[PDB]
């Protein structure tokens, strides 16, 4: 079957980059799309950038360029996103979601992981 | 690119095909020939300006030819 | 734009209750919206993966299409497992990002 | 201001006399050509008694 | 086979000459042109008095 | 494909400008003068063809433009 572990959930300090892992096995990861969205503890959840596992770059929501960064590698088709800083907002669950690259399906989150849990705090 | 500059003609070519061939042949020349069959209006023009400059019919055939694929193919 | 869907409460005898989805000229109008529901606390699961075209979800009774600038999702026999919160999401063709809802608390009684 | 799309057709339609290749991991480079000097210094038929 | 990818931004190159209309509601064609006459009798000075 | 034969000079004649005129003011001759400095050997032809069929002045530099402007177009 197809899924994502998305490792487990760790909190760090603010000041410091943090990673968050996600790996999608039991298809071919190429042609689909990885999502990562975001979503705040009793607050709707937003969508931030694709990455193309193939030849895709960040394409971020106008919020978020600068502010995170996102990575992949094909031969263990696994897709990286990280933190390059944390201030006291971030305080939320990150996913990943498989998309497609059809016009009508850049919303098509079909499948999604457990979900890896970050906050900051002193 | 703009796909106004086809990579053609560099020289560098193998027996084995190109990434487009049966239709990067005629594609151009087509793209000509339909502009004419559009308009015939620039035809009267170009039949003029080769006809009164200096006339040798190899010079007014050249002419002709010429100013008539530039104009379609560079609009 | 921006689309912002209200939330709302029903009861346990089924009824036809209607999430709308509220958008624009750019976001929604043209483009095909994706209806989710989320079981609280985990990870939301897709309830309609095209327009009016549901991949899995409780058939025969969570149905819906969108006209003009607004889309809208209908649900029947709704019963207590229901419990949760329905995101209307659209893809911003002018922004070149999809366009994620706040979300709507529907508690059925 | 507007984007102007995606330039990838363009691309497809522009590169009309380039030659192709295999992208699998390594990428082995079809359409090529290589001169080779033979030697036929130690060839020998089999069977020749 | 192949795909040939899409022909977005060909599209955009293609359409150089055209103009622009922008459709929110129906569609609203801007950069237009029209003749008109004016029939000027019905215009008082409104200050006569 | 498509992105040849652009409709610049329709006639659809309007007050505003069009979609893309600053660029597509410019982007044929930008074509030919970039097609011109990767490839400096046409234009020795073009002098060889136009200074062997130009019987006169005019005819010779006519010639010569015409064949510079329609091979780099017609690449
Ligand atoms: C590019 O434009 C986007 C919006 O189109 C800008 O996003 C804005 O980012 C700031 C901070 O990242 C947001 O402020 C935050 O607002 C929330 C609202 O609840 C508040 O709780 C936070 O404390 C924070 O102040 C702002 O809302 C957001 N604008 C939006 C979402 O419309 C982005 O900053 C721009 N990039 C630039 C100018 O480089």
């Amino acid at each position: 079957q197809v899924q994502l572990v998305q490792s487990g959930a760790e909190v760090k300090k603010p000041g410091a980059p943090v990673k968050v892992s996600c790996e999608a096995s039991g298809y071919t990861f190429t042609d689909y799309f990885i999502h990562w969205v975001r979503q705040a503890p009793g607050q709707g959840l937003e969508w931030m950038g694709w990455i193309n596992p193939i030849s895709g770059g960040t394409n971020y929501h106008p919020r978020f360029h600068g502010g995170v960064t996102m990575t992949r590698d094909t031969s263990m088709k696994v897709a990286y996103m990280e933190l390059k800083r944390l201030t006291s907002d971030d305080t939320a669950v990150y996913f990943c979601a498989r998309g497609r690259d059809f016009r009508g399906g850049y919303s098509q989150l079909d499948y999604w992981g457990q979900g890896t849990l970050v906050t900051v705090s002193s | 690119s703009v796909a106004l500059a086809p990579h053609v003609g560099m020289g560098l070519d193998t027996r084995t095909q190109t990434w487009m061939s049966a239709e990067g042949a005629w594609r151009q020349v087509e793209k000509v020939e339909t502009w004419a069959l559009r308009h015939p209006g620039f035809t009267i023009l170009a039949l003029f300006l080769a006809h009164y400059i200096g006339t040798s019919l190899t010079q007014k055939v050249v002419i002709f030819i010429l100013l008539m694929l530039v104009t379609p193919s560079m609009t | 734009s921006v689309l912002t869907q209200p939330p709302s409460a029903s009861g346990t005898p089924g009824q036809r209750v209607t999430i709308s989805c509220s958008g624009g000229s750019s976001n929604i109008a043209i483009n095909t919206v994706n209806w989710y529901q989320q079981v609280p606390g985990t990870a939301p699961k897709l309830l309609m993966y095209s327009n009016n075209q549901r991949p899995s979800g409780v058939p025969d009774r969570f149905s819906g299409s969108k006209s003009g600038t607004s889309a809208s999702l209908a649900i029947s026999g709704l019963q207590s497992e229901d419990e949760a919160d329905y995101y209307c999401a659209t893809w911003d063709d002018s922004l070149k990002d999809v366009l994620f809802g706040g979300g709507t608390k529907l508690t059925v009684l | 201001v507007v984007v102007l799309g995606s330039q990838e057709g363009a691309m497809h339609t522009a590169l009309t006399g380039a030659t192709e290749i295999q992208n699998s991991g390594g990428t082995s480079i079809f359409a090529g050509h290589l001169k080779c000097r033979l030697k036929m210094d130690k060839l020998e038929l089999k069977g020749m008694s």
